[PDB]
RNA sequence: GCGCUGCGGGAUGAACCGAACGCCGGGUUAAGGCGCCCGAUGCCGACGCUCAUCAGACCCCAGAAAAGGUGUUGGUUGAU
RNA sequence: ACGUCGCUUUUUGAUCCUUCGAUGUCGGCUCUUCCUAUCAUUGUGAAGCAGAAUUCACCAAGCGUUGGAUUGUUCACCCAC
RNA sequence: ACCAUCUGUGGGAUUAUGACUGAACGCCUCUAAGUCAGAAUCCCGCCCAGGCGGAACGAUACGGCAGCGCCGCGGAGCCUCGGUUGGCCUCGGAUAGCCGGUCCCCCGCCGGGGUCCGGUGCGGAGUGCCCUUCGUCCUGGGAAACGGGGCGCGGCCGGAGAGGCGGCCGCCCCCUCGCCCGUCACGCACCGCACGUUCGUGGGGAACCUGGCGCUAAACCAUUCGUAGACGACCUGCUU
């Protein structure tokens, strides 16, 4: 017979399964649509989660109680030193969907990036790229290069430059880089692959990507929980206190008929670190790093034109469980999924 | 009859070409059809899209999963009429579905041979001019098949190049007919021997 | 039953010129040139005379449904013999109660944008048919002057107006108000 | 040297629908797909050639890895170009859809 | 667009059935389906025939409809059907068809020398236009 | 008739349709079929009727009525 | 209205085919899914539709349909949103 | 922890319906052919997972004379899986129509269009076309001599949808045989008989010998981390 009470389901079914996330780095499942009419720039960036302060601010809202009134707002801190393009990639389009066409990679390849590459660093010989690098300098590898970046003009479509972080400037014990494709929008392919050829090697800072006052997605994985029941997991209405045999369950995993438990019953499992993509989160402000000039460093990210204060975006005693934020900083409005020091995936929005 | 049977898909009835295809798979007869989006079926559109959306609400409830696995390319759903035209849960007609092969287009290596149509599934044979038919890429691309554009996109490139191997065909035959009325005085006798044999008119 | 024959011919001007690439009909004339394609239809269509011309619709074996596109088609076609040489003017009035109705023609009688209708702050974006020009009157107020060589681009840009000036939630018995078409005619006269 | 014999396929047994009589079997020839053009191919040898692990001995050669079941064309079949024919032994279900030689012989043309 | 029409004295040839392969005059038409066709010439008595088996040829006589086989003789030996049909390429396709099915063994391996060596010469003379057409 | 009974057909099924049974080869059928599953129409089958945005599709048998249609196809009685 | 044709298995009956070397019985609670003969919400047609409100009908089950007093109650009834 | 705080989204075909043009039915008609607007529905996008599904790219095992890669269609032999018994190297498509070939105009030696001329039961035809196997000798005509044949060499161009293939040029060597019809005889002619003929120097697993060129890694465990965790798994660090 039918359920006494309507009532709403608990959960979504639109985020199945929730397992443990099969990647540790936010990935970019959708890239903006690409405008050739737009100047060539990149789509993404990746960040690092420092931890949450608060603002003020005035709010222009007309018709808002809170207009022209001061509000305190929460903000995220995430630390973004600039990204180094190590290589590019060029994309297909085939029936079957897109296809890697081409890598080219630079000549040189730090250190942070050919972490990567190693499960134990420390027992390998590092021979990773070090016949490949020689393309760059033998006459018979630049016509080859050549060959690839013209075949990549000719035939590909979508065009993504390979770009890590610089794990060195963080205050972080990881020393190996996240690395990530990033797609080059704007422009014609041609233009694509010159913007991208000349970056190789370089780096390039979160300001080129982001501004203020911009509307983005953050990428990641959430906080893990471990085994969760369903009062967790699911936020199942917990059962009475008389209830035999236990009360954080759900009384009926279904009816007799389907003989079959469905995929639609809270179950107990895995809950957090699963990739979730967020999206609208407004960038409040793009902090400069610590600076030397003439002699004295400048470090007076956290001051407004109204708080005049020489102080750094760190909070007094420093970021806890995350260390010192001496880079290039994001601050962005409310909260965003992950741990402290987790990295995150900044992608513009896809959305008018 | 050849070694590979290379079929257009274009202008044919799914379910008339499902069944000759059928039964060469079932004797030997690898067989390769291609442009599957060109597919036609009979009917109004509307009454075929119905037809699929009422196949998308099969599912398993309690894990769709696990449920029917609903194709959206036109060379999947025309797979699937195969495969419902054969013994498809044993090892003959497993290995016999195994030698069909589908494809939305014509990819390479087969857009350079020649393909072959099937007259007894061909819409201008089997219906009246006045019938309702539909085309399976629209409908394909209208219940979840995404490469509708870039198969388009594909097909006219693969076209362009098809033309400037005709106009060379043309032109290599034109010549072979000067060819002949140069050399027909030392042809003749030969050509007689073609005549009397009916090999030639 | 299947009537054997069944054709319907239509006269043409000696100002108009028409060629049939197979079933598709092209008719050039002083306003301009307009073609249509009949490949819908199994017809047989042909051209009779040399110092006037005619042009034959012939239909063989067809049953009570095909037999009604002869003289479909030979409407259009003298639709389209009337457009090249007089064209299509469709005149549309705005009716309103107490809120008049603002016609603002924009993209040289490509868009119509309707203001005020009802006294909504809506305004209403109407894109015209390809080679159909929208005008105000400047005779009499409050009409509009659609012009054109196709009847039905002509006619369904005066429709896609009609429908947008939709009143709802109200009684439309009352509420006698939107524009509408109003005269069907020629922008020359014989 | 040429081929000197007809490309035939085992299309199946003897059957209806729910029994299978294996001591028949069909054949699809190729150009055959009318009853009346059989009638040349009754009473003709033919021949399912395989190969195996083991060698075996070779009437008129060294042994080899070939084998042969023997049969012969008995009648027509249906009125698509299908014809009958009965093997020394029961053809084995794995050659269905393989090919089946129809000699030239014995000949009466 | 149409050029052959079926009317009385339409001569047809016909495609399969117990006249396969011969010529009728259409008589008179019975039904949107059948024909009362008469081939006086040609070996066919007056009879029905169906459409479906009938192609229509370029020949058309001149007797009114339904007239005895007599008049119809008259018309087909005086416009003389049977010459001007052999003459045309229809029927020269048709005889090559049956010369064609009639090789024996020794014919077809005559021909295949004569295709050897024609095909060669053409082939050669192709290669000479190639050439002289680049150089030019 | 089933029960006591297999077998061909009816997808499936105690009763339906054909037919009742030693172990086999050849031939031919019944009822039932012959697009493909799946043996057989791969006949240049015949004459129509029907378009369904819930078409229809074979005893038992496994879905429908009163009522209505200016859909279409025949036919009846009148009238100009 | 007098008549008359139906559909449903959400009531009760009728029957006794299955289960008596056993298929745990009412109600609630919890939870999922499904049906539509739609209460609301989206798009609409009609009115004895001036506006507001309301009623009838169509596409339509995507989404929602609650907090309590009495009662073991299903059902009722009332308070309030 | 609504007991604090942040974020939640764009298309498409369309339903109902309202219409356009318009016959059936000289009028009319949203429908018959044709066409338009159209929604919490539907399908997709966004988002979650990621196939006994692919892709691109990196590094690929040393003082042992070891492991490996590639070439030399290098030499044999082995075990093991067998199927097959010439090729077709491609317009687009129309079907109440189509195909081929030319003289003029414009897109720039192209291509398109307008005439004109042929074909159309498709003969510039898949009911088609191409190739062809007995070999050799003597010997004469044709045909050819702008010729054949060489992972023989080097170079160039084109092909990315799954290119995994195709073509051209330069040179060197070699033969003037190759293909039609003739002269001339010979080959085990194995004494009537089956699995013969091909792809094919087939695919796979090894174990040798042989010459040249080329390479010297990483994964896992253990340890550590705690962005992770029931255990596995997962994120990390380990002489600049
Ligand atoms: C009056 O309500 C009831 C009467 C009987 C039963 C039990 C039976 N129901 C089905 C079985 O025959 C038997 O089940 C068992 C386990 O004995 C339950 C409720
Ligand atoms: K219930
Ligand atoms: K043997
Ligand atoms: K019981
Ligand atoms: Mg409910
Ligand atoms: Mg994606
Ligand atoms: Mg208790
Ligand atoms: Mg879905
Ligand atoms: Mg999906
Ligand atoms: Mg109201
Ligand atoms: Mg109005
Ligand atoms: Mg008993
Ligand atoms: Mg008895
Ligand atoms: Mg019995
Ligand atoms: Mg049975
Ligand atoms: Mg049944
Ligand atoms: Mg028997
Ligand atoms: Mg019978
Ligand atoms: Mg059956
Ligand atoms: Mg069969
Ligand atoms: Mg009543
Ligand atoms: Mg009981
Ligand atoms: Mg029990
Ligand atoms: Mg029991
Ligand atoms: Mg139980
Ligand atoms: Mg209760
Ligand atoms: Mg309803
Ligand atoms: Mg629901
Ligand atoms: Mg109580
Ligand atoms: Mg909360
Ligand atoms: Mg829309
Ligand atoms: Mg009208
Ligand atoms: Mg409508
Ligand atoms: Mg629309
Ligand atoms: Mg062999």
């Amino acid at each position: 017979s039918h359920r006494k009470f309507s009532a709403p389901r608990h959960g979504s079914l639109g985020f199945l399964p929730r397992k443990r996330s099969s990647r540790h780095r936010g990935k970019v499942k959708s890239f903006p649509k690409d405008d050739p009419s737009k100047p060539v720039h990149l789509t993404a960036f990746l960040g690092y989660k420092a931890g949450m302060t608060h603002i003020v601010r005035e709010v222009d809202r007309p018709g808002s109680k809170v207009n022209k009134k001061e509000v305190v707002e929460a903000v995220t801190i995430v630390e973004t030193p600039p990204m180094v393009v190590v290589g590019i990639v060029g994309y297909v389009e085939t029936p079957r969907g897109l296809r890697t066409f081409k890598t080219v990679f630079a000549e040189h390849i730090s250190d942070e990036c050919k972490r990567r590459f190693y499960k134990n660093w420390h027992k390998s010989k590092k021979k990773a790229f070090t016949k490949y690098c020689k393309k760059w300098q033998d006459e018979d590898g630049k016509k080859q290069l050549e060959k690839d970046f013209s075949s990549m003009k000719k035939y590909c479509q979508v065009i993504r430059v390979i770009a890590h972080t610089q794990m060195r400037l963080l205050p972080l014990r990881q020393k190996k880089a996240h690395l990530m494709e990033i797609q080059v929008n704007g422009g014609t392919v041609a233009e694509k692959l010159d913007w991208a050829r000349e970056r190789l090697e370089q780096q390039v800072p979160v300001n080129q990507v982001f501004g203020q006052d911009e509307m983005i997605d953050v990428i990641g994985v959430t906080k893990g929980k471990g085994y969760k029941g369903v009062t967790s997991r699911w936020h199942t209405k917990k059962l009475p206190r008389k209830t035999h045999r236990g009360l954080r369950k759900v009384a009926c995993i279904g009816a007799w008929h389907p003989a079959r438990v469905a995929f639609s019953v809270a179950r107990a499992g895995q809950k957090g670190y699963h990739h979730r993509t967020e999206i609208n989160k407004k960038i409040y402000k793009i902090g400069q790093g610590y600076l030397i000039k003439d002699g004295k460093l400048i470090k007076n990210n956290a001051s407004t034109d109204y708080d005049l204060s020489d102080k750094s975006i760190n909070p007094l005693g420093g970021f806890v469980h995350y260390g010192e934020v001496t880079n290039d900083f994001v601050m962005l409005k409310g909260c965003v999924v992950g741990t402290k020091k987790r990295v995150l995936t900044l992608r513009k929005s896809l959305l008018v | 009859e050849v070694q590979v049977l290379v079929l257009d898909g274009r202008g044919h009835l799914l379910g008339r070409l499902a069944a000759i295809v059928a039964k060469q798979v079932l004797l030997g007869r690898k067989v390769v059809v291609v442009r599957c989006e060109g597919i036609n079926i009979s009917g109004n559109f509307y009454r075929n899209k119905l037809k699929y959306l009422a196949f998308l609400r099969k599912r398993m409830n309690t894990n769709p999963s696990r449920g029917p696995y609903h194709f959206r390319a036109p060379s999947r759903i025309f797979w699937r009429t195969v495969r419902g035209m054969l013994p498809h849960k044993t090892k003959r007609g497993q290995a016999a579905l195994d030698r069909l092969k589908v494809f939305d287009g014509i990819p390479p290596p087969y857009d350079k041979k020649k393909r072959m149509v099937v007259p007894a599934a061909l819409k201008v044979v089997r219906l009246k001019p006045t019938r309702k038919f539909a085309y399976l890429g629209r409908l394909a691309h209208e219940v979840g098949w995404k490469y509708q554009a870039v198969t388009a996109t594909l097909e006219e490139k693969r076209k362009e190049k098809a033309k400037i191997h005709y106009r060379k065909k043309k032109q290599l035959m034109r010549l072979r007919k000067q060819a002949e009325k140069n050399v027909e005085k030392k042809i003749d006798k030969y050509t007689e021997v073609l005549k009397t044999h009916g090999l030639l008119v | 039953m299947k009537t054997i024959l069944s054709n319907q011919t239509v006269d043409i001007p000696e100002n108009v010129d028409i060629t049939l690439k197979g079933r598709t009909v092209i008719v050039k004339g002083p306003r301009g040139t307009l073609r249509r394609d009949f490949n819908h239809i199994n017809v047989e269509l042909s051209l009779l005379g040399k110092k006037k011309k005619r042009l034959r619709v012939d239909k063989w074996w067809g049953n009570r449904k095909e037999l009604a596109t002869v003289r479909t088609i030979c409407s259009h076609v003298q639709n389209m013999i009337k457009g090249v040489t007089l064209g299509f003017r469709y005149k549309m009035r705005s009716v309103y109660a107490h809120f008049p109705i603002n016609v603002v023609i924009q993209e040289n009688g490509s868009l119509v944008e309707i203001r005020n209708f009802l006294g909504e702050k809506y305004i209403r974006r109407v894109r015209m048919r390809p080679g159909v020009a929208c005008s105000v009157s400047q005779a009499q107020k409050d009409e509009l002057i659609l012009e054109g060589n196709d009847i039905e681009l002509v006619s369904n840009s005066a429709a896609l107006i009609q429908q947008a000036t939709t009143v709802k939630n109200k009684d439309i018995r009352k509420f006698l108000d939107g524009i509408y078409v109003s005269e069907k005619g020629t922008v020359q006269q014989a | 040297s040429g081929r000197l014999w007809s490309k035939a396929i085992f299309a199946g047994y003897k059957r209806g629908l729910r029994n299978q009589r294996e001591h028949t079997a069909l054949l699809k020839i190729e150009g055959v797909y009318a009853r009346d053009e059989t009638e040349f191919y009754l009473g003709k040898r033919c021949a399912y050639v395989y190969k195996a692990k083991n060698n075996t001995v070779t009437p008129g050669g060294k042994p080899n890895k070939t084998r042969v079941i023997w049969g012969k064309v008995t009648r027509a079949h249906g009125n698509s170009g299908m014809v009958r024919a009965k093997f020394r032994s029961n053809l084995p279900a794995k050659a269905i859809g393989h090919r089946i030689r129809v000699m030239l012989y014995p000949s009466r043309i | 667009v149409f050029r052959r029409f079926v009317e009385v004295g339409r001569v047809a040839y016909v495609s399969f059935g117990p006249h396969a392969g011969k010529l009728v005059a259409i008589v008179d038409v019975i039904d949107q389906n059948r024909a009362l066709v008469d081939g006086p010439c040609t070996q066919v008595r007056r009879q029905a025939m169906p459409f479906k088996c009938m192609q229509l040829t370029d020949f058309i006589l001149k007797f009114p409809h339904s007239a005895h086989q007599k008049y119809v003789r008259q018309a087909w030996q005086k416009a003389d059907i049977n010459t001007k049909w052999a003459a045309t390429r229809w029927a020269k396709k048709i005889e090559a068809r049956e010369r064609k099915a009639k090789m024996t063994d020794f014919d077809r391996f005559k021909v295949m020398k004569a295709k050897k060596m024609r095909n060669r010469i053409i082939k050669n003379e192709v290669k000479k236009l190639q050439k002289a057409a680049l150089l030019k």
